[PDB]
């Protein structure tokens, strides 16, 4: 749902069955792992911030 | 006193060499963030990139 792969409210998801739609979900998988790579380097600061916080 | 003297000036060694302790650990966080500035200075990175950099 947070990804936009599938619909959070009608329960769907995108599907490849087309050619017109393909070129749409390339949109949306540089949106989906802009939200991952986000995320993941939220954690790589949280990951970094305990080091300088147990080395002290 | 001077046997109390002695005493004062060595839990004083203790108390300076305490707080250089801490002030250890900033320079280590403020040396990795002056080294994450200049890979922000360089040209072949996109809005994205630079706003990742930023949360950490």
């Amino acid at each position: 749902a947070a990804l936009g792969l599938r619909n959070p409210t009608v329960l769907t998801f995108i599907s490849l069955s087309t050619a017109g739609k393909a070129n749409s979900v390339i949109g949306l998988c540089d949106d989906a792992l802009r939200v991952i790579s986000k995320q993941r380097a939220d954690l790589g600061a949280y990951y970094n911030r305990m080091e300088h916080a147990a080395k002290g | 006193g001077l046997r109390r003297a002695e005493q004062n000036t060595e839990d004083g060694m203790s108390l300076i060499q305490t707080a250089e302790g801490y002030l250890q650990e900033t320079h280590e966080i403020v040396q990795r963030v002056r080294v994450l500035a200049v890979q922000a200075a360089n040209g072949i990175y996109s809005e994205e990139d630079r706003q990742q950099i930023q949360v950490e």
